[PDB]
């Protein structure tokens, strides 16, 4: 229940 | 060859005969399916619907204040459709910066999505990693890594500019037309500082639905003939996607069905 | 009802006749379209294509080093499908977390994409957010924010589970038929554990191409015939998606055409 890079 | 508008109207037709319902998150029935997906030229076209009148004055605003990135409600207040920290603005222009205050200073804090999407275009046209995605500002605070609402993907090829937006969600009566709307149109304007010719746009959805009390005006709809989609032209040679102004667009030959009011 | 195969083969036919020249990465050629989708049932059979024999026993293996997490590369060698730090495993079950080693212990650190999904799931299946996203591990020290290759949706409806997977990128030829069968068992996998019926499985492709090379051998496979999709057993009764084992699994009633090589 996602989705992209690590900050944020 | 079949008007584009047809895609929209048969999607829709589609998900009254078999969309099963399904309540979003305050509880609110739908009519839902999963998996959706419509191509509109934009090839010496523009897609902006005809079976009702789309405020495209609204479009244009609102895409050319997500693209100054701002987190201020009255740049978009008295214009049409009437202190924020996110929206798709500052995560097109800002995402990932520390956020203080609506009247600070972000120049080059953050990545810039967009300038980041126009330099590639530019620097390899055929690049398989030409991505930009925007979020609802709800769910910001709510998880780490919390999930894009949508994701629009570029590609190039023979001088032309396509894009494919995917939607976790899309909202087939008042959300679809409006963001068909702006996506074309910011492929327009992308295309037009990177010498490039519009070429496609892919509607791509997850949750395509119908909000049960949209029925009744979407039947009417329905039963409406497209007309010809119009044309837009932008009214002056643009060089940075910052530069574009309301007054270098006009619409051009735009002849739609009455209004329809959802809700 | 038609065969979902035809699907599969419509698009490769549509390349092969609509497709454009474009170049990939390393400057190899392709025939190229934007924008595509597919829809396959997973009702009481398994999409695992027909017109060539696909390695089920690959796709499984790779499916399961992924659901263990591991950037380990001879965990792949000893099972004879043919020191890493990122590849879809960390990412689907570690993401963002300090890498270090390969024997370490990462347990409770990062987002854990796939469990989220999975408890989601469970605690609110109309959610339109339960999504999970995979990276090539080249982009990852490329850039700030790299984008995925791999977005994949999950969706609930009437105890039936969905997936949507977008891939910004879709080798038709080799990498294709493979995600199709790997996607469609994840579901099934997640479909199992969370007492749910598998439903669709829809394909979506930004840039869909072929190779070069691939045009003969493909053209060839066109003029297979489909068989009946198989169906998948899974053996026992499986509670956490870390439990699952290659031997729960039983594919019945494959009846492929042969072996066709690409590359």
């Amino acid at each position: 229940l996602s989705c992209q890079l690590y900050q944020r | 060859p079949p008007h584009g508008e047809l895609q929209y109207l048969g999607q829709i037709q589609h998900i009254l005969r078999c969309g099963v319902r399904k309540d979003d998150r305050t509880g609110t029935g739908t009519l839902s399916v999963f998996g959706m997906q419509a191509r509109y030229s934009l090839r010496d076209e523009f897609p902006l619907l005809t079976t009702k009148r789309v405020f495209w004055k609204g479009v244009l605003e609102e895409l050319l204040w997500f693209i100054k990135g701002s987190t201020n409600a009255k740049e978009l207040s008295s214009k049409g459709v009437k202190d924020l920290g996110p929206v798709y603005g500052f995560q097109w222009r800002h995402f990932g910066a520390e956020y203080r205050d609506m009247e600070s200073d972000y120049s080059g804090q953050g990545v810039d999505q967009l300038q980041r999407v126009i330099d590639t275009i530019k620097t390899n046209p055929d690049d398989r990693r030409i991505i930009m995605c925007a979020w609802n500002p709800r769910d910001l605070p709510l998880m780490a890594l919390p999930p894009c609402h949508a994701l629009c993907q570029f590609y190039v090829v023979n001088s032309e500019l396509s894009c494919q937006l995917y939607q976790r969600s899309g909202d087939m009566g008042l959300g679809v037309p409006f963001n068909i709307a702006s996506y074309a149109l910011l492929t327009y304007m992308i295309a037009h500082i990177t010498g490039l010719k519009p070429g496609d746009f892919i509607h791509t959805l997850g949750d395509a639905h119908i909000y049960l009390n949209h029925i009744e005006p979407l039947k009417i709809q329905l039963q409406r003939e497209p007309r010809p989609f119009p044309k837009l032209r932008i009214l002056r040679k643009v060089e940075k996607i910052d530069d574009f102004k309301a007054e270098d667009f006009q619409i051009e030959g735009y002849n739609p069905h009455p209004t329809i009011k959802m809700e």
